[PDB]
DNA sequence: TAAAGGAATCCATTACT
DNA sequence: CGCTCGTGCGGGAAAGACAGTAATGGATTCCTTTAT
DNA sequence: AAACGGAGACCTGGTCTCAATCTGCGTGTTC
DNA sequence: AGATTGAGACCAGGTCTCCGTTTCATGAGTCTTTCCCGCACGAGCGGGGGTG
C-alpha cells in the first residue's frame, strides 16, 4: 500500500472491535500526544496508553486532553467519554472503523418504518427477558414493562445483597450519585455506556437512530446499553456495595469488578453479535 | 493470541512513540503485545517503513520445536536456522 | 434559531463559574457557555474536564477540527443534543421517492438552469460528470494550467500532476469542513443520497455542491502560480483555510443542509461564525468578557 | 506453553549468560522463551537472586484482556494497575 | 531451596524430557563456556545455545568442546554425541535428570530374568510390527525376523523412491559410505541415536542393559532406537536422497526432514510412553517423599540419614 | 588386562595421525590411542572432535572430572565398551540372596576386626552407626576438635559447624571420585545394594568403604587446621584432591569394585593411574613421545 | 462540361472519460 | 468434553457497467487547381 | 497554544581488555 | 589451559533542553456486481469410568 506515517493507521492495521480491551479510567491527569503516542501524565510520572487495543478511554474529573491527543485517539477508533461525577457527561468519537455503511443504512431502514421499529423493540425486549411473550404488546406497553422489570430487578438485587436502596433507576443525565450504591452503579454504568458508544461508533451505526429511546443524539447508545445493563452492571454494582470496607475506593473496586464481568460474560463479542442479529444480517 | 515482541534501537522518536499505541514498552526500546498474525505483520511493515536508519527485531510464536521465530531488519544480531531451529547469531567485531 | 460557530485554536479552555475561559496568548476570554452553539477546537487547543462538563451541560457540540475546519478529527454531540436533522435525513434517504427528490434538489441547486424532473439518479450522475468535465476544461483554459485527466492515486500522492495534487488537497479540505458541519448539526455522514456505500457518503454529497465553485477554482489558481519544487498539498490546504476564514462558507453549508431536508423556514436555525479577537465588538453586549 | 520475556539492565554477566542458557538473547538484555508456569517461576527466582544491583522486568502471557502481565524487580518502569489493566508507568 | 548459582540448576528448573527441543548439529566450531553460557563460536560469531531447551547436542567434524562447557551441558540434561563421519562416534552425558531410580531398578530386574527379557523383546517386536503374533518364537528367531523385515522395508522404500541400494543395512557400528544415500541415512540415524541416548540418560535408565542387543554399553540405546528407525529415519532419509539435487548438503536436508518427522510423529512423548510401558511401570502420579533409602530384608525401605545406636 | 587411568588437566587434546596429543604448558605429549584406558579430563581441558573419535574407536572411556576427580561432571562410554561389570551388578542386585551376599561383603571389608557374616541388616546398620560414632569421637579427641553430633542442612551449607562443613566437602569429593571410577568401569550408579532409590546410590555404597579411612580424617584435620572466617569447604576439597594425587586410592577403588561383584581374579583388570610428566621415563619405552 | 482528386465539410463510428 | 483440520460468510479488489463527448475515418460537400 | 525535527548538550550502561586468582556449586549412618 | 572477576577505559545510544517551524502527509466528477480473501466455523478423537 501507500507510505505509513507515524500517528496515522488504516483500519486493517487495527484489532477488530471484538479483540480489544474494554476501557481505561483516567482521572486527575493530562492526556497529551508526545512522540505520536497518547500519554497520560500524572504528578509522579507518565504512562503511554495502547490506544489500538482499547475500546473506550474514559476521562475522569480534573482531566485535560490536548487536541492532537483527541486526533490520535480517534485515529485508532478509541472513543472518549467524559465520565465525571454522577454519570456520563459528554461523548466523543473519531470517524469510524468500518468503511462499509451497510449496517447504518439497514438501521436507518428499520428505524424509519413504524412496523419495523415495533418489531425491533419487541426483539430487544425479548432479548432482555427471554421467558416472556410480547407478540401483541404496543410500544407504550413495552416501555412500561421495561421500566417495571428494571425496577423489579433493582429491588430484588437490593434484598439479595442486603443493602439500602432508594429505587432510583439510573439515568445518566443528571443522576443522583451520593450513596455508595449510587457511586458503584454509576462507576459500572459509565463503563458500559462508554463501551456501547465505542462499539457503535466503530461499527458505523448512528448513535441517534434509536428504537426504544429517541429524541436525542445518543438514543441508540442508550438502547443497546439498556439491553445489557440489568443483566451485567446491576449485580456487579450491588455486590461491590455489599462487599465493601471503610476507607476503600468504591469507584476503583466497582470498575475492577465491572471489567471482570465484561471479560467473563464476553459482553463485547455478545454486543457485536447482538447488533448483527438485531439488524437482520 | 500469540505474543509478539519488538526491540528497537536507534530509531526516530516518532516510531518509538507510535508503537506504544499497540505494544507497551517494558524497557527502553522493547515492546510487548498480543496480536493475531495480520496485525503483527502490519506492525512489522510499519516498523520497517518508519524506523529509517535503525535496528529492529521481532520475535513471535511459531510452529517449531522452541515455539518462536525471529524477523530481524537491519539488526546487529542475525538469525541462523540450525536445521529448522532458530538460533540468534552474534557477529564478532 | 441562532447557532454560534466559534473556532478556538492556539488556546486552552477552562471553566471558572459558568463561562469557559479561553487562554490565548492575546488574552483571556470569558465566553458564557449558554450562547455557545458549536465550538471548533482547532490545532494547539487544550480542553479541560470542567470545560467539557459545562459545555455538555448546555448542549454544546464540541468538534475537534484542523485549521478552520480543513480536517475533521473528532466530534461530540449535536446542537442541544437534538436528532431532528438525523431523523429527517434517515426518513428521506430510506425510501427511493424522497431520496430521488433530494438528489434532484442537489442537482438543481448545483445547476439552477437545468431541469431535473426527468433525470433519474444515474442520469443525474452522468450529467454531473459532463458538467464537471466542462468546468475543468473552462478553468484550465482560464488559468493556463493544462488538464490531462484526473489521475488520483489513492496510495501514492507524490506521483501526479501539480493540478491533480491541488484538486486532491482542496477537496479533502472541503470534505473536512463539510464533515465538521454535518457532525455539529447531528446528521450521519453515511446516509448519502447521490453517494452510497461509504462512511462519508453524505460528506461527498454535500461537498460536490461547493466543489466546482470553491475548491476547483482554488486548486487551479494554486497550480497556476505553483513554482517548481514547492509542495502543492500544503498550499491548497492553506488557501482553502483562508476561504474558510472568510466564514460565509459555513453559513452557506448550514443553510444548504437545512434546504436539502426540506426543513420548514420557520423552524430553520441560522448559523453564524464567531471569531473572538475579530468580533469582540458584537460579543461585548452578549456578556463575553475580555482581558489583556 | 505461553511466552515469557525478560529484560535485564545493569546485572552481573553471569546472570545474562545463564538466561542465555535458558532463553535466547534477542536484544541487549532482552530474552524471549517458551515454557510453562513452573519453569517461568523458577527462572524468575533465579533472576531475583542473581541480579545484584540491577533491574529486571518479566512480561509473561497471562489472563487479562490485554493478554499479558508484568513482574518487575527494582525496575525504573513501574507497573500501575488501571482497574485490572497493567500499564507501564515511567516516573518523571 | 538453596542459594541460586549460575551454571547449576535443579531438575525441576529444567523442562521435562518430552518438552524440550530434539537436537542441534554443530560442526567446524568451538563450544565453550562464557558468562556461564554454552556458546558455539564459529568463524564469524558466537551462538548462545539454550541448552535447557534442547534435549541432545550433536557434534560434527572439526568441533572443539571445553571441560566447563561439557559440565555445563551435563547440568541441564543435554547429552553430547560426537556425530562425525560414518555414524555416531562417541557418547557423553552427566548425571541423570531423574533423581529416582524406579525405572532403572525395573529395567535391571527385567534384563536379568530370562523370561522377562523374552517378554520385553516380544513386546518390542509387537510395537515395531503390531499385525503379527510373537507368542511362540524365540530370541534368535526374533533377531532374524526383524532383520528380514528391516531389509524388506529398505528394498521397498528404495524401489518406491528410486534410489540405488547396494543390499546394505544401517548399523552405527562401522557403517562407512560416500554415496548420498549412505550420507542421508547416517545423518538421519545419528539424530535418532542421540535423541534416544538423551531420553534414556535423562530417565535414569542404563544405556547398557539392553534386551535384544547385548555386549556393549549402548545396547539399550540401540534397542530403543530400533522401535523408530524403521518408521521415521529410513523413509525420511530415502525421501531426502530422492529429493536432493546436485550440489546440495545431503546432511542438512536430512536433518531438517528428520526434525520435521520428529515434530510431526510426536516421537518424544511416544518414546517416553513406550519406555514406561515396556518396563510395565504402572502410572503413579504421587511423588515419593525421599528418593534415597536404606534397604532392609523385612521392612523393605527404611529411611536413610539416621544413626542406629 | 590393565587399564591406564591417565589424568589430563590444563591441556588441549588433539590427534596427529592415530594417537592423541597433549598440549600442556610444559610441552607436547603424543600418547598412543591404544595406550589410554580411561582419560580423566580435568579442569582447563579442551578436547577436540578428532581426539574424541579416535578415543571412542579404541574403547577409551572419557570422564570429565574435577581436579584429581573430586567432582564427577560427565562420562562417555565404558572402558573398551564392555558391559560385564554392569550385567554382573544387575544380576547381584536383582535377587535377594546375592544382595545379602554383597551387602555382607561390603560390611565385612568395612569391619576388619570383626566377623559380621551372621548379622542381619538391622544389626549390621546398628554396628555401622556405632562404628561411625566411635570413629567420630576418636578423631575428635585426636585432633582436639569439639564434637557433639553430626548436624547439617543440605539447603543451607554455610549455616553449619566447620566440622560438618569439612566432612560434607570431603565426602562429596569422595563421591566424585567414586562416580568417576564407576562410570569409567561401566557400572550403573543407580543400582546400589545397601543404598537404594537414588541415582547415586551405588556411589554412596562404594564410598562408605573409604569414608572412615580417607574423608573423615581429612575433614577433622582441616577443621583443626582452620582459622575463623576461612572457606573450609575449599580447604577440604583441596586436601581431598591432594589425597588423590598419588593414585593409590584409585587402584584400591578399582580392586574393591572387582571384589564386590565377585569377579574372578583372572577377570580382574588392574588400574594404572599414570601421570604425564611424573612418569616420563616409564612411558617413553611404551611409545609415548615427550616434546617440549 | 465534367472527371478527379484531394482538402475541407459534415457526419458517423468508436474509444475516451 | 478440549483439544485439530477441513468447511465457509463477513469483509475485500477488480472489473464491469451506467451515461454521454473528441478525434478521426468515411460519407458528403465544397473548392481548387487538372485539363481544357 | 501545541507538537515536531534538528542540534547541540550531557549522561549512564554495555563492552572490550588488562592483571590476577582459582580450577569451582558442599548431604545421603543427621533428626 | 579455561573461566571469572575486578579495574579502567572507551563510546554508542538514550534523554533532555533549546530552538525555529509547523498546525500537515492530502480520493471516490459512481456505482453495483463478482470476485475473492477471510478468521470464524467445523467435526472427530479424546478421556473417561468402563471395559475386561
Amino acid at each position: 500500500a501507500g507510505p505509513i506515517i507515524a500517528g496515522k493507521s488504516e483500519s486493517s492495521e487495527l484489532p477488530r472491535v471484538e479483540d480489544r480491551a474494554t476501557f481505561i479510567y483516567i482521572e486527575h491527569a493530562k492526556i497529551n500526544r508526545v512522540d505520536s503516542a497518547v500519554t497520560v501524565a500524572e504528578a509522579k510520572g507518565v504512562v503511554r496508553i495502547p490506544a489500538a487495543m482499547i475500546g473506550v478511554l474514559l476521562l475522569g474529573p480534573g482531566t485535560d486532553i490536548s487536541h492532537r491527543a483527541v486526533e490520535l485517539l480517534g485515529d485508532t477508533g478509541t472513543a472518549l467519554v467524559w465520565v465525571g461525577e454522577q454519570g456520563v457527561r459528554y461523548y466523543a468519537s473519531g470517524r469510524a472503523l468500518a468503511r462499509s455503511t451497510r449496517f447504518l443504512v439497514k438501521q436507518a431502514e428499520l428505524v424509519t418504518n413504524e412496523r419495523s421499529r415495533l418489531r425491533v423493540a419487541r426483539r430487544m425486549y425479548q432479548m432482555r427477558f427471554p421467558t416472556e411473550d410480547v407478540s401483541k404488546l404496543t410500544m407504550q406497553q413495552l416501555r412500561s414493562h421495561e421500566g417495571a422489570r428494571v425496577r423489579r430487578k433493582y429491588r430484588e438485587l437490593s434484598k439479595k445483597y442486603n443493602v439500602p436502596w432508594k429505587k432510583r433507576v439510573y439515568n445518566p443525565d443528571d443522576f443522583a450519585g451520593g450513596d455508595p450504591i449510587n457511586q458503584a452503579l454509576s462507576a459500572a454504568h459509565v463503563a458500559l455506556y462508554g463501551l456501547v458508544h465505542s462499539v457503535v461508533a466503530a461499527l458505523g451505526l448512528s448513535p441517534g437512530l434509536g428504537f426504544v429511546h429517541t429524541g436525542h443524539d445518543r438514543s441508540f447508545i442508550y438502547d443497546v446499553a439498556d439491553l445489557y445493563k440489568a443483566e451485567i452492571t446491576v449485580p456487579i454494582a450491588f455486590a461491590v456495595a455489599a462487599e465493601a470496607e471503610e476507607g476503600q475506593d468504591i469507584g476503583q473496586l466497582a470498575r475492577l469488578r465491572t471489567r471482570d464481568a465484561f471479560v467473563d460474560g464476553k459482553i463485547l463479542k455478545r454486543m457485536v453479535k447482538d447488533l448483527q442479529t438485531l439488524l437482520e444480517i | 493470541m500469540p505474543m509478539t515482541v519488538i526491540t528497537l534501537k536507534n530509531v526516530p522518536q516518532s516510531l518509538r512513540g507510535d508503537l506504544t499505541r499497540w505494544m507497551q514498552e517494558i524497557a527502553t526500546g522493547v515492546y510487548v503485545g498480543n496480536f493475531n498474525s495480520r496485525i503483527r505483520e502490519y506492525l512489522w511493515r510499519r516498523v520497517q517503513e518508519t524506523m529509517g536508519a535503525g535496528e529492529a527485531s521481532m520475535c513471535f510464536a511459531a510452529r517449531n520445536e522452541l515455539g518462536y521465530d525471529f524477523l530481524t531488519e537491519n539488526a546487529s544480531r542475525s538469525v541462523i536456522d540450525y536445521d529448522g531451529l532458530p538460533l540468534i547469531f552474534i557477529p564478532k567485531e
